[PDB]
């Protein structure tokens, strides 16, 4: 017997290798603009995946 | 200068924490800084800079000498991007919170003056007990006694008695006959006053004595005779007045029921003692004389007795009552003792009663809903004080959370009405205390809310000094007329949703940048929002329940084009709309119709600068101007466009009358005082009915499109005589319910209700 663990609010799958990778690289667009994203004030902030 | 004690062990105690810097030092070398602001001359022993030029801001700037700020300060939370979620929020509240505290009350009233008439009439004509209709058969109740009490409390005139019978005796002289040039009282007359009391108001006897006696009625001079009767005397006699006392004969019979006893739920005993010193007061009367009886619980059995064991034996029928707090104490001015009359029961008097008794039922709602004394924060009652602190202040930025969240949710409770902060001259960690109050209001829109902006950071690091703290009070300091008004055009548009508050898709037509609207509208609601000006602070950001920002100015050609909703709400705007078109008020009135006619709207609420009635200039406040037809506003100078009724209906009429006609009845109503009270605001009596005049001249018309046309015609044959029209399309039997906010004019079929004057 299984039962899923929390979708709840956390515990789902394990992550997609591919989708990780390709995520992290989209977040990397934005930090090509992070001096000027921290000067608009704008939530510059680096998410960090 | 030179450094104290206190502000070294301050400082100490402050450097002695936690955090690291960026630039480092070998012990080899002094290494000052790289970027080159630093005046650095070549030292002996120093090189230069840190060996490692990294990345970090840095910039030019003098301090701001600012001396120590002993008061308490205001913040504009201007809004950043970064939209913490609800719990943690919470959470970091929770966290800084200096509450609960022992919240300094204040005051409901600062104000409680206010003169309620009752008077005869040549109407009664079939009016006896049996249309009267009874007393609130529920006014003792707990929460209602508790509502007593805590607005007593919360206004401390103490000189309640000398207004009160000062405005009476105003009232009683204003009977000033023809026939024989005089007064119903000439000089040196006569006093029964009963009911008497040691009134420790800092006089130590009835206030009001000493100034009749001396001369201080307006118009009327002196008595001669008066007397002190009661329980509680100084100047006087030990009698009880209910009970057959010691027959002497006095003209004007003040009557007094110091109602002293713990048992209320014995109606009965409460009329038959006011029975009882009705009858000695008649045996009191000198031939023709008057008498006042206060009588706290009036009824209809009271009434009737009052009817049919006296009326008979007096000729005329005046009421009062000095309205200082919320109660049922009726001043029983009673003219014309021991002689024939036919006195009955009287439309006016009718009308009060009820105006009366409902003014005391919709405060008494309210009321009910005011922290008590000696209450700590619950988070439950509908006011209180929420104060988060900030130890040794981490203002920052963003990435700080903990206190920007806290700031941020302390923002989300209080939204746009309260909000302080002060860096405490203290020595030790320097609190930068945060203070709000809670409102049903404020939590309405923290309800709407996803998610809770931090606020940029820099708007509070701006203040490099020393704030003193916040003395903490719930109540503040008074009603301006203006603002009093605005908020009962605000109440009438939260109570007339849709279909009675049911839901609503409507705009805002001029969305003050602050966004109170919001505050208004039940969290569910569906809107629209035309802010005109280029608002940033707190405005669109959280879209989800569709909060649909049109910025731009609407009055302008083509670009209403785009808005639908079914409530299009303005008050004051276009006023100020059409006088910045130069336009006739017609014809942009006109453009407007068409203009909303294109659009899926229901409710027109246009509020207009326009008479119900009969011009009256309002002098420091509403000046009147006809020649450009205009209002010439008081406060500083405000041009609000005006105009008058007729040629309004005027307009309308040669257009169409396609549409529901109805005036917003602000004026006698109590219903949207409840409003204000519930914004910490110390309420004036007097303050009321300046802007309830006000009103007349600036009311809300609302104007509703998808519904049968209302016929008004008030012009021909009007001289107190009648005007000619017709209600139409409706069932040939008829149940004419027409009503003044629940006073039952005309019933059609139910004729018993028949109260007009004509």
């Amino acid at each position: 017997s299984l039962a899923i663990v929390s979708d709840r609010f956390g515990q789902y799958s394990f992550v997609n290798e591919g989708m990780r990778e390709t995520f992290s690289k989209a977040l990397f667009d934005i930090n090509m603009w992070q001096p000027l994203f921290q000067a608009t004030k704008t939530g510059c902030g680096p998410i960090v995946l | 200068a030179i450094p104290t004690m206190s502000d070294v062990r301050s400082f100490v105690a402050r450097l002695m924490a936690e955090g690291d810097p960026q630039q480092w030092f070998p012990y080899r070398v002094d290494q000052i800084l790289y970027w080159p602001e630093s005046p650095f001359v070549p030292p002996i022993g120093p090189f230069y800079a840190p060996f490692r030029p990294v990345n970090f801001p840095f910039t030019t700037g003098s301090y701001t000498v600012v001396p120590d700020a002993s008061r308490p300060l205001r913040l504009l939370p201007q809004y950043r991007n970064a939209t913490i979620t609800v719990q943690q929020a919470d959470d970091a509240y929770e966290d800084t919170a200096l509450s609960p505290l022992i919240t300094t009350h204040g005051f409901c009233v600062t104000g409680g003056v206010f003169t309620s008439i009752y008077d005869i009439s040549g109407d009664p004509t079939a009016y006896p007990p049996a249309q009267l209709v009874d007393a609130p058969n529920d006014y003792f109740d707990r929460e209602r006694m508790a509502r007593r009490d805590l607005f007593r409390r919360l206004r401390a005139p103490a000189d309640r008695s000398a207004i009160k019978d000062r405005a009476v005796f105003d009232f009683l002289a204003s009977l000033v006959n023809p026939t024989t040039a005089n007064p119903v009282l000439d000089t040196s007359f006569s006093m029964a006053y009963l009911g008497a009391s040691s009134a420790h108001a800092n006089a130590d006897e009835p206030v009001i004595l000493a100034d009749i006696r001396s001369g201080s009625i307006p118009g009327l001079p002196i008595p001669r005779r008066i007397v002190q009767f009661g329980y509680d005397v100084v100047h006087g006699s030990l009698l009880d007045l209910s009970r057959a006392v010691p027959t002497g004969t006095f003209g004007l019979v003040y009557a007094d029921l110091d109602q002293v006893e713990d048992a209320g739920t014995d109606m009965p005993a409460a009329n038959r003692a006011a029975i009882a010193m009705l009858g000695t007061a008649l045996q009191m009367t000198t031939a023709g004389g008057v008498s006042v009886l206060k009588v706290n619980f009036p009824t209809r059995a009271f009434w009737t007795q009052v009817f049919n064991l006296y009326a008979t034996h007096a000729t005329t029928l005046h009421l009062v009552k000095p309205t200082i707090v919320n109660s049922s104490e009726v001043f029983l001015v009673f003219g014309g003792r021991q002689s024939n009359g036919a006195l009955r029961s009287t439309t006016a008097l009718q009308r009060a009663l009820l105006s009366l008794y409902a003014r005391n039922a919709a405060i008494d709602r309210a009321v009910t809903h005011i922290p008590f004394f000696g209450v700590p924060d619950d988070g439950t009652s509908d006011l209180g004080i929420d104060a988060v602190r900030l130890f040794d202040p981490m203002f920052s930025d963003a990435v700080a959370n903990l206190p920007s969240n806290a700031l941020a949710s302390l923002v989300s409770r209080v939204v746009p009405s309260s909000i302080m902060f002060t860096r405490v001259p203290s020595n030790g960690p320097v609190s930068t205390t945060i203070y709000g109050k809670r409102t049903f209001l404020s939590n309405r829109r923290r309800a709407r809310l996803r998610d809770v902006p931090m606020l940029i950071t820099t708007t509070l690091v701006h203040q490099r000094r020393f704030t003193t703290p916040p003395t903490f009070t719930l109540f503040s300091s008074e009603a301006v007329p203006v603002t009093t008004l605005v908020a009962a055009g605000y109440n009438s548009f939260i109570s007339e949703q849709t279909r009675n508050p049911n839901l609503a898709h409507l705009l805002d037509l001029g969305t003050g940048p602050e966004c109170r609207i919001l505050s208004l509208i039940p969290p569910t609601l569906q809107v629209t929002m035309s802010d005109s000006r280029p608002c940033a602070e707190l405005m669109a950001s959280f879209d989800p329940a569709l909060t649909a920002y049109v910025q731009g100015d609407y009055s302008t050609a083509a670009f209403w084009n785009g808005i639908r909703c079914d409530s299009a709400t303005a008050i004051f705007t276009i006023g100020a709309a059409a006088a910045a078109a130069g336009t006739d008020l017609i014809a942009f009135v006109q453009q407007l119709i068409p203009r909303i006619v294109a659009a899926g709207g229901t409710r027109m609420w246009l509020q207009l600068n326009t008479p119900l009635y009969e011009v009256s200039s309002l002098p420091d406040l509403i000046e009147i101007d006809l020649r450009d037809h205009v209002y010439r506003f008081n406060g500083g100078e405000r041009v609000e466009p005006y105009a008058d009724p007729v040629p309004l209906q005027q307009a309308i009429a040669a257009l169409l009358p396609a549409a529901a006609l109805s005036w917003h009845t602000l004026s006698p109503t109590c219903d949207w005082l409840p409003y204000i009270i519930g914004v910490g605001s110390p309420l004036n009596l007097s303050d009321i009915n300046t802007a309830i005049s006000y009103s007349r001249l600036t009311p809300i018309l609302h104007i509703d499109t998808t519904t049968p046309p209302l016929r008004v015609n008030p012009v021909p044959t009007p001289l107190n005589q009648q005007c000619a029209i017709r209600i139409t399309s409706l069932d040939p039997a008829a149940v004419l319910s027409v009503q003044h906010n629940g006073v039952e004019v005309i019933g059609g079929t139910p004729g018993n209700v028949i109260s007009v004057a004509g």
